[PDB]
C-alpha cells in the first residue's frame, strides 16, 4: 500500500539533488550515452545500405541511368523489383567502395567505444553519489533515533519501528540504487528510439507502439488474476510460520508427552498445502514476462512483414529496416521488466515516505547544558500527577522524602506505576504539575545527559546486546580494565556461574548457551550497573528472577554497606527489603503510607496486611 | 562456498523428472526465438530480392506460427520450473523440520528458537526463489549462446567463425567480473546483517542506552559500521558499473566486425545480405539475455548464506538417542538413583553439576533448593534425559536412565518447565497433551487440583476458551497452573516441578501441594524452587551450591544443621 507518491518521490529526489552539478553531469552523461547508442544502429544501417547498393547494382548494365535501369527492368516485368530499384539509390554497374564502408564502420566503432566509456563513468558517478547520500540518510536516521523521546518508541508496536528503520532502509537501497540507473536508461532509451524511429517511418512506429497499451493491459490483468492467489499464499505461509512458532518455542513440551508425530503430521499437511498454494501463485506471478515477450514478438512480426512490403514498394531502404529491427528489440527490452521496476519503485516510495514521517517527528526539548551534579544524594517529590495520556492519572500527589545515604524502598501491586516513577526520575517522561529535585535542585533545570551519567538504573527486564559477557559488563564504563570488570563481577556474583559457561566472559550472549537463564541475565545487568559506580542507584525489580538469598547478599553488599550513596529498592517480596531505611506503600499511584519496617507493620497498614496475609497462607 | 551446490545436487535429485523437461522447453523456446529472425532475414533474401509480396505474407504466417510455438513452450517451461522449485522447497522444509525434531534442548539452545524458525522459513524460501529464477530466467543466457552458435553454424560454414570467436570472450568477461564481484556481495550481506544487529540492539535498549549515556560510543560504532558498509558498497559498485559497458561494447564490436567481414564475402557472392540481419538479431538477443541473467544473478550470495545456515542445521546430528535396544520395564516407579552425577559443557572451568547423589523411595516427595546459578536448573533436564551426564550415573528402578526407552520414560514423566509455554488454540486442547484422549470431567478435576477451576469456570463459554501463543493472553502464574493440570491428568509415576510454583502465591501453592498429596500419594514428586515455604512439607530436601550438594535432610533438621540453608531461612524470615 502507498499513500503519497509525488511528495515522497520529490523528497527522495531532493535527498540526491544537493549534488547539483554532479547530478546534472550524471544525467548529461547518461542521456548522451543513450543518444549515441541509438544513433549507432542508424550508421550501421547506412553502411548495410551502401553494401546492398553495391551488391545489386552489379547485375545491371554499367553506365545506364537509374531511371533507365528501372524502365528496362519494368518493361520485361519485375514490377516489384522495378519499384525496389526506383526507390533505392544505385548507379548501375558500380561496385562497393570499401573506403566509404571502412569510414562508416570506423565511425560506428569509435562512437560505440565512447558510448561504453561514457556509460561506465556515468554508472560509477551514480553509484558514488547514491552511496554517499545513502550513508548520509542512514546517519540522519541514527541521529534521530538518538534524539527521539521515549514516548515515540513506547507508543507503537515493538517490531514496527524496528522494521521501519532496518528493513525499509534496505528496501530503499535495493529500490533506488536499481531504479535511478536502469529505469532512467530505459526511459531515455524509449524516448530516443521512438523519436529516431519516427524519423524513420510513422506506420512502423504505430505498428510497434500498439504493444504498449497491450503490455500494460496484460500485466494489469495478470496482476489482478494473481492477487487472490498471492494473498492466499501469504496467509498460508503465515500459518506455517505460526505453527513453527509454537512447535519450536515449546519444543521441550513437544519432546515431553511424545507429541512429535502429531505435530509432524500437521506440519506435513500444511506444508503440502502451502506447496500447492505457492506453486499456483508463483506460476501466475512468473508468467508475466512470457506474455509481454510474445506481444512484443508479434509486434516484431508485424514490423518485419510491413517492412518487407514497403521495401518491395521502395518507400524505404534496407538499412533503415535493419536499424528498425534493432530498434524494436531495444524498445522491447525495457517493457519486459517495466512492471518489476514499477512495483519496486512503489515499494521504495512507500518505505521512503514512512522513513520521512519517522524523521519528521518531534525531538527532545533541547536540554540546557546546566551541568548539575550530585554531592550528597537527597531526593524530593512534590505532587507529581504524570499520565501517559490525559485522563489516566497513574501518578498522583506523591511527596516522598529521602535523606542522602538512605536505602528507601517502595512496595506496590504489579502495574501500579512503579516503572513510570523510575522513568520520571530518569526524565524519560516529563513532569505533570509536579516538582522533583535532586539534592535540592530541580531536575527540569538540569541537563538530562549529565543527570543520567550519575544515576545508575536497572529495569524490571534485562537488556543485552550482541557480544561477549565481558563486553556487556564493560558497557557501563568502556575505559575501565579487566581487573575492575572481574571485581564488579565478583561483587555481583556472576562469577559463580560464568566459569560454568563454555568460555568465561567470552560467551556470545546473543548466542544462548542454554544455562543462561533470566535471573543470571539480571545479574549481568546489575553488574553492568555496578561498574559505573553510581551514586543514586535504583533497583526496579532487578532481582525478580533470582533467589531471595542472592538478593539479600548482593543488597547488603552494595547498597546497605555502601552508606556513601542513597538507593531505591523495588521488589515484590517484602523479606527482600525488610529493614531498608523506611518503606513506601504505593497503590496505583496515590502513595499511601511511609515508615520503617517495624513502625509500618505496627500501624496495621496495607503493608501489614500483605505481610500477614501472604506469610500465613490466608485468603 | 560450495554448500549451496551440495544441498541442491542432494535435494533436487528427485526432480530430474521435471527440470530436464524445463530445460528442453527452454531450449526449444530460444531456438524458436532465433528461428524468428532467421526467417525474417529469409524474407529479405528471397521475398525482397524477387519482389514477391506473397512470399512475404506466407513467411509472415510462418513467423506467427514460430512465435506462437515459442510462447506456448516458454509458458510451459515456466509452469514446470515453478512446480519443480516449489517441490524442492517443500522437500527442503520437510527434511529440515524432520531433522531438527531429533534435536534435544541442548541443540535448541545452541541454535535458538527464533533463529531456527527464520532459518527454516525464510532461508529455504530464498533458496527456492533462486532455484526458480535460475531454471526460468537465468539459464536463458547460456542457452541463448548455444543456440546462437548452433544457428550461426546452420546458416553458413563461413562468417559463423566470427560469432564463434566473439561469444567466448563475452562469457570470459562475464566470468571475470562475477568472480571478483561475488565475495564483495557476501561481505555486503555480512555487513548488512551486522548493521541490522546493531540497530536492533540499540532500539531494544533505548532506555538503558540513554541511562548510561553511552551516546559517544554508540554514535562512533554506528559510524564505523556504516562506513565499512559504504566501503563494501563502493567496491561492489565498481564491478557493477563495469558490468554492462563491457557486454555492450563486446556486442557492438562483434556487430561492426560482423558487417565488415560480411561485406567482403557478399561482394565475392559467398554470402547473402539477409544473413547480416539474422546475425545482428542474434547478437541483440544475446545481449538482452546476458544482461538480464547477469542482473538477476545478484541473488546468488543470499542463497549462499542461506545454504550455509541450512548446512549448519543439517550437519549437527543429535547426541541423544535410544541405544538401539533399551530396557522396557513398563512398570517403572519413583527411584531416581542419582550417584556421583556430573555434568559440564566442553571448555568450561567449573562443571555444571558434580559429585551429587540422592535417592527417593517409590512414593516419596523430594525437593531441591539453592541459589541461582548453582546448576539446579539443569538437574531436572538431566533426570528427564534432556541432557546426558558427563561422567555420573542416575538410575530409575535400579537401571541407569540412558539404558531406558526414552519414549516410555517421557510417557511416564510429568514435567512442567521453567518456561511456562502454551500452544496456540484452547485450554481444552493444550491440556489434552497429558493424555490426548481425556474426558471433560477429568479436565475439570485437574483444574480443581491445579487450583485453577475458578477462573476457567468464570469464562462465559466454558473451559473450551481460546488461548494465544505461549499463553500470553493469561496474566502469569495462570499458565503455570495450566501446566500443572496438564501434568496431573497424565497421572505420571514421577512428577517433575521446575520453579513453576515460584510464579504462584503461598496459599495457592499450598493448596496445589495438598491436592497433589491427596491424588498422587502413590507417585513420587520432585520440586525445584527458590522459596522455602514450598519445600518445608517435602519428605526430604537437598541443598546444592556451586554444582554440588551442601546439605541433605529434612527442613526441621536442616534449619539448624547447615548455615547455608540458614541463609535462606533468615532471608525469608521477617
Ligand atoms: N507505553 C504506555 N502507554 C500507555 N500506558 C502505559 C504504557 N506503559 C505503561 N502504561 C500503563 O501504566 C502503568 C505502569 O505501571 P508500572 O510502572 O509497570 O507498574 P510496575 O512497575 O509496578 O509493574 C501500567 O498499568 C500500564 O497500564
Amino acid at each position: 500500500r502507498t499513500r503519497d507518491f509525488k511528495g515522497s518521490a520529490i523528497r527522495l529526489a531532493r535527498r540526491l539533488l544537493p549534488q547539483r552539478a554532479l547530478t546534472l553531469a550524471v544525467i548529461l552523461l547518461g542521456v548522451g550515452g543513450i543518444a549515441i547508442g541509438v544513433i549507432g544502429p542508424r550508421i550501421l544501417g547506412h553502411a548495410t545500405d551502401l553494401l546492398f547498393n553495391g551488391v545489386i547494382g552489379r547485375e545491371l548494365p554499367a553506365g545506364l541511368t537509374k531511371e533507365q535501369a528501372v524502365e528496362a527492368a519494368r518493361a520485361r516485368g519485375d514490377g516489384t523489383f522495378a519499384d525496389l530499384l526506383s526507390g533505392m539509390d544505385i548507379v548501375p554497374g558500380q561496385g562497393v567502395d570499401f573506403g566509404a564502408v571502412g569510414r562508416t564502420l570506423a565511425l560506428a566503432l569509435g562512437l560505440y567505444l565512447v558510448a561504453a566509456l561514457l556509460v561506465w563513468v556515468q554508472a560509477r558517478l551514480l553509484n558514488v553519489t547514491v552511496q554517499r547520500t545513502m550513508v548520509a540518510l542512514r546517519a540522519e536516521v541514527q541521529e534521530k533515533i538518538h534524539r527521539l523521546p521515549l514516548s515515540y518508541f513506547d507508543s507503537r508496536q515493538r517490531g514496527e519501528v524496528l522494521s521501519r528503520v532496518t528493513n525499509d532502509v534496505d528496501n530503499i537501497q535495493n529500490s533506488v540504487s536499481m531504479t535511478i540507473s536502469q529505469l532512467l536508461t530505459s526511459v531515455l532509451t524509449v524516448f530516443a528510439v521512438l523519436v529516431m524511429m519516427l524519423t524513420i517511418s510513422p506506420l512502423l512506429t504505430l505498428f510497434t507502439v500498439v504493444t504498449v497499451p497491450a503490455s500494460l493491459w496484460v500485466t494489469r490483468w495478470i496482476t489482478r488474476r494473481s492477487q487472490p492467489l498471492f494473498v492466499a499464499q501469504w496467509r498460508n505461509t503465515g500459518r506455517l510460520a505460526a505453527h513453527l512458532e509454537e512447535t519450536y518455542s515449546g519444543f521441550t513440551i513437544v519432546k515431553t508427552f511424545g507429541h512429535r508425530e502429531a505435530a509432524a503430521g500437521k506440519f506435513a499437511e500444511l506444508n503440502s498445502e502451502t506447496q500447492q498454494s505457492s506453486f499456483g501463485a508463483q506460476f501466475f506471478s512468473g508468467l508475466v514476462s512470457p506474455a509481454t515477450m510474445f506481444i512484443g514478438n508479434l509486434s516484431y512480426v508485424a514490423v518485419a512483414v510491413v517492412g518487407g512490403l514497403q521495401v518491395a514498394t521502395g518507400q524505404i531502404t534496407l538499412g533503415s529496416i535493419q536499424a528498425f529491427i534493432q530498434y524494436v528489440r531495444q524498445f522491447n527490452q525495457p517493457l519486459t521488466q517495466v512492471a518489476g521496476m514499477y512495483n519496486t519503485l512503489q515499494s521504495g516510495i512507500a518505505s521512503a515516505e514512512r522513513v520521512f514521517d519517522l524523521l519528521d517527528t518531534e525531538e527532545e526539548s533541547a536540554d540546557s547544558p546546566r551541568r548539575a551534579d550530585v554531592r550528597t544524594g537527597r531526593v524530593e517529590f512534590e505532587h507529581v500527577s504524570f499520565s501517559y495520556v490525559p485522563g489516566t492519572p497513574v501518578i498522583e500527589d506523591l511527596s516522598l522524602v529521602a535523606e542522602p545515604g538512605s536505602t528507601v524502598a517502595i512496595v506496590g501491586p504489579t502495574g501500579a506505576g512503579k516503572t513510570t516513577l523510575v522513568n520520571l526520575l530518569m526524565r524519560f517522561y516529563d513532569v505533570d504539575s509536579g516538582r522533583i529535585t535532586i539534592d535540592g535542585v530541580d531536575i527540569a533545570s538540569v541537563s538530562r545527559e549529565s543527570l543520567r551519567a550519575s544515576i545508575g538504573m536497572v529495569l524490571q527486564d534485562t537488556w543485552l546486546f550482541a557480544g561477549t559477557i565481558y563486553d556487556n559488563i564493560a558497557y557501563g564504563r568502556p575505559d575501565a580494565d579487566e581487573d575492575e570488570v572481574i571485581e564488579a563481577a565478583t561483587a555481583a556474583y556472576v562469577d559463580r556461574f560464568v566459569h560454568t559457561l563454555p568460555n568465561g566472559y567470552d560467551t556470545r550472549v546473543d548466542d544462548d548457551g542454554g544455562a543462561i537463564s533470566a535471573g543470571e541475565k539480571q545479574l549481568i545487568t546489575i553488574a553492568r550497573a555496578v561498574l559505573a559506580r553510581p551514586k543514586l542507584l535504583v533497583l526496579d525489580e532487578a532481582t525478580s528472577s533470582v533467589d531471595t538469598r542472592t538478593e539479600l547478599l548482593i543488597a547488603h553488599a552494595m547498597a546497605e554497606l555502601r552508606r556513601d550513596r542513597t538507593s531505591f529498592i523495588i521488589a515484590h517480596r517484602l523479606s527482600t527489603i525488610r529493614d531498608a531505611d523506611l518503606i513506601l506503600v504505593m497503590d496505583s499511584g496515590r502513595i499511601i503510607e511511609r515508615g520503617t519496617h517495624e513502625e509500618l507493620l505496627a500501624r496495621h497498614g496495607r503493608y501489614w496486611e500483605m505481610t500477614r496475609v501472604h506469610l500465613g497462607g490466608i485468603k | 562456498s560450495n554448500m549451496l551446490w551440495a544441498l541442491l545436487r542432494q535435494y533436487v535429485r528427485p526432480y530430474r523428472w521435471l527440470l530436464a523437461v524445463v530445460a528442453v522447453l527452454q531450449v526449444i523456446s530460444n531456438m524458436a526465438s532465433l528461428y524468428l529472425p532467421t526467417v525474417n532475414a529469409a524474407i529479405i533474401d528471397d521475398g525482397v530480392a524477387k519482389g514477391d509480396t506473397a512470399r512475404i505474407v506466407e513467411l509472415g504466417a510462418v513467423m506467427l506460427g514460430v512465435t506462437a510455438l515459442q510462447v506456448v513452450c516458454a509458458v510451459g517451461a515456466v509452469f514446470f520450473g515453478a512446480r519443480a522449485a516449489t517441490g524442492f522447497g517443500h522437500d527442503l522444509r520437510a527434511a529440515v523440520f524432520t531433522h531438527v525434531t531429533t534435536f534435544s534442548a541442548e541443540e535448541a539452545g545452541r541454535f535458538g528458537a527464533a533463529s531456527l524458525l527464520t532459518r527454516t522459513t525464510n532461508d529455504v524460501g530464498h533458496i527456492q526463489q533462486l532455484v526458480q529464477l535460475t531454471v526460468t530466467m537465468l539459464i536463458t543466457a547460456p542457452i541463448m549462446s548455444i543456440g546462437g552458435i548452433f544457428m550461426a553454424l546452420h546458416q553458413d560454414a563461413g562468417l559463423s567463425w566470427l560469432l564463434l570467436v566473439s561469444v567466448p570472450v563475452l562469457g570470459l568477461a562475464n566470468y571475470w567480473i562475477i568472480r571478483h564481484l561475488m565475495p564483495v556481495f557476501t561481505r555486503m550481506q555480512s555487513l548488512i546483517d551486522g548493521i541490522n544487529r546493531v540497530l536492533r540492539d540499540q532500539l531494544s535498549g533505548i532506555r538503558v542506552i540513554r541511562a548510561f549515556a553511552r551516546e559517544p560510543l554508540e554514535r562512533v560504532r554506528f559510524a564505523e559500521a556504516n562506513q565499512t558498509l559504504s566501503d563494501s558498497a563502493l567496491e561492489a559498485g565498481r564491478w557493477q558499473a563495469l558490468m554492462l559497458p563491457v557486454t555492450t561494447l563486446v556486442i557492438n564490436v562483434s556487430s561492426v566486425a560482423l558487417i565488415w567481414f560480411g561485406g567482403l564475402r557478399i561482394d565475392a557472392g559467398q554470402m547473402q545480405v539477409g544473413s547480416l540481419i539474422a546475425f545482428l538479431a542474434y547478437f541483440m538477443q544475446i545481449l538482452m539475455a546476458v544482461l538480464m541473467a547477469t542482473f538477476m544473478l545478484v541473488i546468488f550470495p543470499r542463497a549462499a548464506v542461506c545454504a550455509d545456515r541450512i548446512g549448519e542445521v543439517l550437519s549437527t546430528q543429535t547426541a541423544i538417542t535410544n541405544p538401539a535396544d533399551p530396557v522396557r520395564p513398563a512398570a517403572i516407579a519413583g527411584d531416581i538413583g542419582v550417584h556421583d552425577a556430573t555434568f559440564c559443557y566442553p571448555g568450561a572451568d567449573r562443571p555444571v553439576l558434580q559429585d551429587v547423589s540422592f535417592t527417593v523411595p517409590r512414593g516419596t516427595t523430594t525437593a531441591v533448593v539453592g541459589s541461582t546459578g548453582s546448576g539446579k536448573s539443569t538437574l531436572i533436564s538431566l533426570i528427564c534425559r534432556l541432557y546426558d551426564v558427563t561422567s555420573g550415573s542416575l538410575r530409575i528402578d535400579g537401571v541407569d536412565v540412558r539404558d531406558l526407552d526414552i519414549e516410555q520414560l517421557w510417557s511416564a514423566i510429568g514435567l512442567v518447565p521453567q518456561r511456562g509455554y502454551l500452544f496456540s488454540g484452547t485450554v481444552a486442547e493444550n491440556l489434552r497433551y497429558g493424555r490426548a484422549d481425556a474426558t471433560d470431567d477429568e479436565m475439570w478435576e485437574a483444574l480443581r487440583v491445579a487450583a485453577a477451576a475458578d477462573f476457567v469456570r468464570a469464562h462465559p463459554q466454558g473451559l473450551d476458551m481460546p488461548v494465544a501463543q505461549g499463553g500470553i493472553n493469561f496474566s502469569g502464574g495462570q499458565r503455570q497452573r495450566l501446566a500443572i493440570a496438564r501434568a496431573v491428568i497424565r497421572r505420571p509415576a514421577i512428577y517433575l516441578f521446575d520453579d513453576a510454583f515460584s510464579a504462584l502465591d503461598v496459599h495457592t501453592d499450598a493448596r496445589v501441594r495438598d491436592a497433589l498429596r491427596e491424588v498422587a500419594a502413590d507417585a513420587t514428586v520432585v520440586i525445584v524452587s527458590q522459596r522455602i515455604s514450598t519445600v518445608i512439607e517435602a519428605d526430604q530436601v537437598v541443598v546444592i551450591d556451586d554444582g554440588r550438594v551442601v546439605g541433605i535432610g529434612t527442613h526441621d533438621t536442616l534449619l539448624a544443621d547447615c548455615p547455608i540453608y540458614a541463609e535462606f531461612a533468615e532471608s525469608q524470615a521477617l
